[PDB]
RNA sequence: GGUCUUGUAGCUCAGUCGGUAGAGCAACGGUCUGAAGAACCGUGUGUCGGCAGUUCGAUUCUGCCCGAGACCACCA
RNA sequence: UCUGAGAGUUUGAUCCUGGCUCAGGAUUAACGCUGGCGGCAUGCCUAAUACAUGCAAGUCGAUCGAAAGUAGUAAUACUUUAGAGGCGAACGGGUGAGUAACACGUAUCCAAUCUACCUUAUAAUGGGGGAUAACUAGUUGAAAGACUAGCUAAUACCGCAUAAGAACUUUGGUUCGAAUCAAAGUUGAAAGGACCUGCAAGGGUUCGUUAUUUGAUGAGGGUGCGCCAUAUCAGCUAGUUGGUGGGGUAACGGCCUACCAAGGCAAUGACGUGUAGCUAUGCUGAGAAGUAGAAUAGCCACAAUGGGACUGAGACACGGCCCAUACUCCUACGGGAGGCAGCAGUAGGGAAUUUUUCACAAUGAGCGAAAGCUUGAUGGAGCAAUGCCGCGUGAACGAUGAAGGUCUUUAAGAUUGUAAAGUUCUUUUAUUUGGGAAGAAUGACUUUAGCAGGUAAUGGCUAGAGUUUGACUGUACCAUUUUGAAUAAGUGACGACUAACUAUGUGCCAGCAGUCGCGGUAAUACAUAGGUCGCAAGCGUUAUCCGGAUUUAUUGGGCGUAAAGCAAGCGCAGGCGGAUUGAAAAGUCUGGUGUUAAAGGCAGCUGCUUAACAGUUGUAUGCAUUGGAAAC
């Protein structure tokens, strides 16, 4: 038994309901974004995405990727 | 360390955590061999630049080797 | 120790048989018996004969022949 | 690791003698309980000395063993030597690991013949001054009848040479000692202060080489093989060389460990009951009842010669002489070794008693010496009885 | 095997003499009776070439009276080196320790030679030797060890001890060296190397 | 070590509850045959694994022992 | 420049073909007999069977509240931490079950990729919110623990803003599927701990901070290839194939999704099926190669079975988690707890494959200012004649030769046999004695001397002075340190094969035997004995591989009567192709370059008391690239 084991198994619990209740907070701007398409809804959904693609939470490259559509189909219309 | 045993020897070798002693090594830096306690020592003396100028601290006895040389009075204004 | 079953000669002098005993045993081809190419370590088991084994007991093991 | 003691509280080594029925297990529970107070650290079973079935249900001892239970004076190990004709090696064994012991002879289940023949075997091996002690005095307690016990147990004692006239016979019963009452319990102090004289303490000493009695074979759970038992003579410790002697070729073998009842010890001294986990070995390879040595030490004898004397059925022996061809068994403190009575010429049937010089072969070698003090018994009974004179092989 | 054990009990079967003449005479009688009873009148019972192979290997072997482990590993070494292997290899054949103090006029037999560096009462260039299979090159020093000067033996030997015409000594302080390569001149042209060399078909 | 089986000839087996030790073969000799096989047979072959009681010599009525062998012996 | 062993055997004999057998090397080797010692390397293949225990991952309090304790009346100061936070946790260790494939490599494309730390370089190290851990109180269950309500720390967590430079948008220019640049837009950065210098204000030391820029590092994918047996394995693939879009990966991808369609794989072998960790390598060979892929190494797979998720730079993680399964254990019978393919150790197996060992001295690791910490990795010690090696078991002398085993079938004499008794002589080991290294020209520790940006202090760096931490060590080793042949030889064979004879007994009985073969009546053979011989602290045999066997033939074959020409013809694919002229140079030779790690191959050298082994340098092969030739 490694010593850090039931210290981490304790301790981590926090991270990951952090980053699963900071995952939504940001899809339901996406989801606003599909209900109606506005520049606000786009600055809003980078604001609140710039926070998890800081960290490992959401993918800073699947991010880059994600916003790259985003603007694309935005600029379509 | 690696060699017979009931005779140390230790080979110098710029070698990564990730890899274990006796596995593959990155840049064998010449050899040690710590069977004779006068002199015992080579190595190719230009790794050492920018083999310390990108990081990856190499094996720690490295510097103790540095210290019969003296390299940091000389490498310190390259490095800034 | 796997299931065959299979002949072989009774090496060495005498006969200390006891219908399933344990025999150590050894190959060697013997022309007298057809395809036959199996014998006994005579003399390290329950089955001890082989007496005045004093010219070669590095086969049928025995006591050294006390001189 | 397996706990460790610190061996700080000197050992004497006590038994029973007897019958079940008179409590004998209450007497080895309430010994324990009693000391335990005046004495820390006195660990007591009652059933729980008890491991296997017909021993858990009967509750009578087949494989005999020890108990631990020690003052703040002194450490105790007392055998469970049972009664149960054709149990009798089980007492002979606890007889040969001996230096003092509790007669226990009740004042309702008295002295049978299987007593009588304990007692005459206690005395034949040589036991000095043993101390008895008279039970069940709180049921029936007797005025007369006390008095026959303790009358009859003196005579007995005097039949086999004894100062019965002078051997200590403690009454009471340890039944209301373990039950609560003081009165009975005073009376185990009164026991235990007999046992200060006539029992004596053994001399743990470092010249002898070694030497070991068998009383078990026991295997740890992921450990190897234990063999345990009691080291007669000679210093030991972790990882010496020891030789197994008899009945097998002299093997040597490398000990892994020394104990004493599962725990290991600090270091093992003559008159020691202790165990030993052994590189190498093989529970089947050991037997309950084998003699131990170390190379450079006494040889084992299959023949030689000696001075016995026979057992008369007036004392308890044969009622009929005994032939050459004769296949009786001699016991060497731990084997039932059988040896033909070869005795001297013109001399073939030889009737009980009529101590003679004579000379025996026996089937296995064992280590023997001179002024050694054994028995001969077969049948059931004992039929001879001598001491080792002279050694030719 | 380590040893020899009897001596003319190979003289008598190889017909060997390193004395070359008195390994085998004046003892009541130079006989030439074969080992055992058995010497009625033999010319060949299997006696052949591969035969007289093996009488060569027990001779050149038993004249040193080494083991065939050390023979064959020196073999094995000399495998590895160039030029024509069957001199060099009885050059250094004959340019270990033992053959040399032997050949220095110090040793009466190179059984006595092994006892003596054995018993660690020989000295070569300041090491003490335990084993006497070191292969010598030129400029080596070996010394009589002078607090074992005490042995007759050694004295008896050292004075009036034949000196091979390639290592030299002086007694006066009883110390010697390989001085040059010898030549073939110098040893029996009755051995031959091709006996042996052709001999090797388990290497 | 106790719960129990068992050791009968050279081998395997029979042997009223105490009166007695034998079959088949291994195997010696005869019949034998031009020689050899076949062959009919007469053997020898045991106090019944060894000891202690009982009495009518005890395998026999029991018990003890040696050894092998179906259960229990750190072992929850 | 480089290397080569044979033999018998068909029959009446012989010539030819031909298999077979043997003489030889190697093994996780065991076993058989026997066995002194050291150096040296390895040490469970079986049941990838279960496995008490320890240890295999801990560390940081100079990151933090707070807890307890001691010196102090206190003030506090100091030690550790119940816990939080951070770091490492994925390194490492061991088993190859599985997988016949981009697994192992090899050469390469990653315009298709990221990369905690660490390097270079640039900007600062703000203000707030909310807290809870810890704790307090309690119930319930044996614990596994959970919940009911309060209470506080951090660099714990999260808004706001500034945000050079970035990233993502719009637009402009810019070069050969990519990419730089000009402007704006959207949006994104933290942190304090200890401390010097300061009356203070502040400045700052030092560890770090964030967005950054450079690296390397490692990871991953793909390509061409190479590496099993197998067609008495010919159809197979329905996300399979292609196209469109979308979702998901560090990166691109039917990776996936829905739609539109039927394509894709293979007779020059899709696949069917048995087996398999691959490679470097080890044995044999002269070679290509056969052998096994021991031990280690590179890489890869997994962790009781099957899935799945968290966190983290990456894990579904041997020793983290949930579920289900199976085992086991505990149990209050309601429910919980464990995964040595981590080391040793045990039980089963096998014929068997080391100890439940010491030290973290040294290497190495991280955690840490540092101190210090652990480290079944590592160095060791021990077991095994596991393998090799070194090394003894006495030296010389001693005669016509003691006795005696045998013989000649007795009385000679010979052999044993210089064998012996014996003359001394002696010790590497052994045996008492004392000394005695190195490994620690490690690392930090403290001051001293000096250097530098910076001054007002420091701190950072370099040299000398001392302390050191030694597991092994009592090591190796040695002075007549005392004594001493004392402490030690077996094994197998003696018919030819393939070196090693006599006697007795035996009569195809016993048994030996790879071959012939020996004993139904004088056995070289069999049993034993003497003699002889051969290897030796090992000897032999077992079993596998290889050589011999060039005996499926590149080296290294034939197809008439010993196997082998089809019954013949037609003849596809295909193999093989007249002469001369030209082109390129694909193949080929060839020079240079990169790579095929290292160990190991080879040569020299060094420590190996001599070698084993290890280290020094040089040291090929194949592939790709580039400069040459047209001989083919």
């Amino acid at each position: 038994n490694i010593k850090s084991n039931e210290k981490r198994l304790r301790q981590n619990i926090k991270r990951n309901l952090n980053n699963k209740g900071q995952k939504t907070k940001l899809k339901t701007n996406v989801k606003n974004f599909h209900k109606e398409i506005n520049l606000d809804n786009l600055g809003n959904v980078y604001s609140q995405a710039d926070r998890l693609a800081r960290k490992g939470i959401i993918s800073t490259n699947r991010a880059r990727r994600l916003k790259s559509r985003n603007v694309a189909v935005l600029n379509k219309t | 360390r690696m060699g017979r045993v009931h005779y140390p020897t230790y080979r110098i070798v710029a070698v990564d955590s990730r890899v274990k002693r006796d596995g593959k090594y990155i840049a064998l830096i010449g050899h040690l061999n710590p069977a004779l306690k006068e002199n015992k020592c080579k190595i190719d003396e230009a790794v050492a630049l920018e083999w310390l100028n990108k990081g990856a601290k190499p094996t720690d006895t490295v510097r103790s080797l540095f210290s019969q040389t003296g390299l940091w009075k000389k490498f310190v204004e390259s490095k800034k | 120790t796997n299931g065959f079953e299979v002949l072989t000669y009774i090496p060495g002098e005498g006969h200390n048989l006891q219908e399933h005993s344990v025999t150590l045993l050894r190959g060697g081809r013997v022309k007298d018996l057809p395809g036959v190419r199996y014998h006994i370590v005579r003399g390290t088991l329950d089955t001890v004969g082989v007496e005045k084994r004093r010219q070669q007991r590095s086969a049928y093991g025995a006591k050294k022949p006390k001189a | 690791a397996r706990e460790k003691f610190d061996r700080s509280k000197p050992h004497v080594n006590v038994g029973t003698i007897g019958h079940i029925d008179h409590g004998k297990t209450t007497l080895t529970a309430a010994i324990c309980t009693v000391l335990a107070k005046e004495g820390k650290s006195a660990a007591t079973r009652y059933d729980q000395i008890d491991k296997a079935p017909e021993e858990k249900a009967r509750g009578i001892t087949i494989n005999s063993a020890h108990v631990e239970y020690s003052s703040d004076k002194r450490h105790y190990a007392h055998v469970d030597c049972p009664g149960h004709a054709d149990y009798i090696k089980n007492m002979i064994t606890g007889a040969a690991q001996m230096d003092g012991a509790i007669l226990v002879v009740s004042a309702t289940d008295s002295v049978m013949p299987q007593t009588r023949e304990h007692i005459l075997l206690a005395r034949q091996v040589g036991v000095p001054r043993m101390v008895v002690f008279l039970n069940k005095c709180d049921i029936a307690t007797d005025e007369e009848v006390q008095e026959l016990v303790a009358e009859e147990v003196r005579d007995l004692l005097t039949s086999y040479g004894f100062d019965g006239k002078n051997t200590p016979i403690i009454y009471g019963s340890a039944l209301k000692a373990l039950e609560g009452d003081p009165k009975w319990e005073a009376k185990i102090h009164d026991l235990m202060n007999a046992v200060d004289e006539w029992i004596p303490t053994p001399e743990r000493e470092v010249d002898k080489p070694f030497l070991l009695a068998i009383e078990d074979t026991m295997t740890i759970t992921g450990r190897g093989t234990v063999v345990t038992g009691r080291v007669e003579r000679g210093e030991l410790k972790v990882g010496q060389e020891i030789e197994i002697v008899g009945l097998r070729p002299i093997r040597k073998a490398v000990v892994t460990g020394i104990e004493m009842f599962k725990k290991e010890l600090d270091s093992a001294m003559a008159g020691d009951n202790a165990g030993v986990l052994l590189r190498g070995v093989d529970r089947k390879e050991v037997e309950r009842g084998q003699v131990l040595a170390k190379p450079g030490s006494i040889k084992p004898h299959k023949k030689f010669k000696a001075e016995i004397y026979a057992l008369k059925k007036e004392e308890g022996g044969r009622h009929t002489g005994f032939l050459n061809g004769y296949r009786p068994q001699f016991y060497f403190r731990t084997t039932d070794v059988t040896g033909s009575i070869s005795l001297p010429e013109n001399t073939e049937m030889v009737l009980p008693g009529d101590n003679t010089s004579i000379t025996v072969e026996l089937i296995a070698p064992i280590a023997c010496e001179k002024g050694s003090k054994f028995s001969i018994r077969e049948g059931g009974r004992t039929v001879g009885a001598g001491s080792v004179t002279e050694v030719l092989e | 095997m380590k040893y020899t054990g009897s001596i003319f009990k190979r003289s008598r079967r190889l017909g060997f003499s390193l004395l070359e003449n008195n390994k085998e005479f004046s003892k009541g009688k130079k006989r030439k009776t074969i080992p055992g009873q058995h010497g009625n009148r033999f010319r060949s019972s299997t006696m052949s070439g591969y035969a007289q192979q093996l009488q060569e290997k027990q001779r050149m072997q038993y004249m040193y009276g080494i083991t065939d482990k050390q023979f064959r590993r020196l073999f094995r070494l000399v495998l590895k080196q160039r030029g024509n292997l069957a001199v060099n290899l009885f050059r250094v054949l004959e340019s270990r320790l033992d053959n040399i103090v032997y050949r220095m006029g110090f040793a009466p037999t190179r059984r006595s030679a092994r006892q003596l560096v054995n018993h660690g009462h020989v000295l070569l260039n300041d090491r003490t030797v335990d084993t006497p299979s070191i292969i010598l090159n030129p400029g080596d020093k070996v010394r009589l060890k002078a607090k074992t000067i005490k042995i007759p033996i050694v004295k008896a030997a050292s004075e009036s001890g034949v000196v091979s015409p390639f290592v030299e000594t002086n007694n006066k302080t009883f110390e010697g060296t390989y001085v040059r390569f010898p030549e073939r001149s110098e040893l029996p042209a009755g051995i031959n190397e091709s006996y042996v060399v052709e001999w090797y078909k388990r290497l």
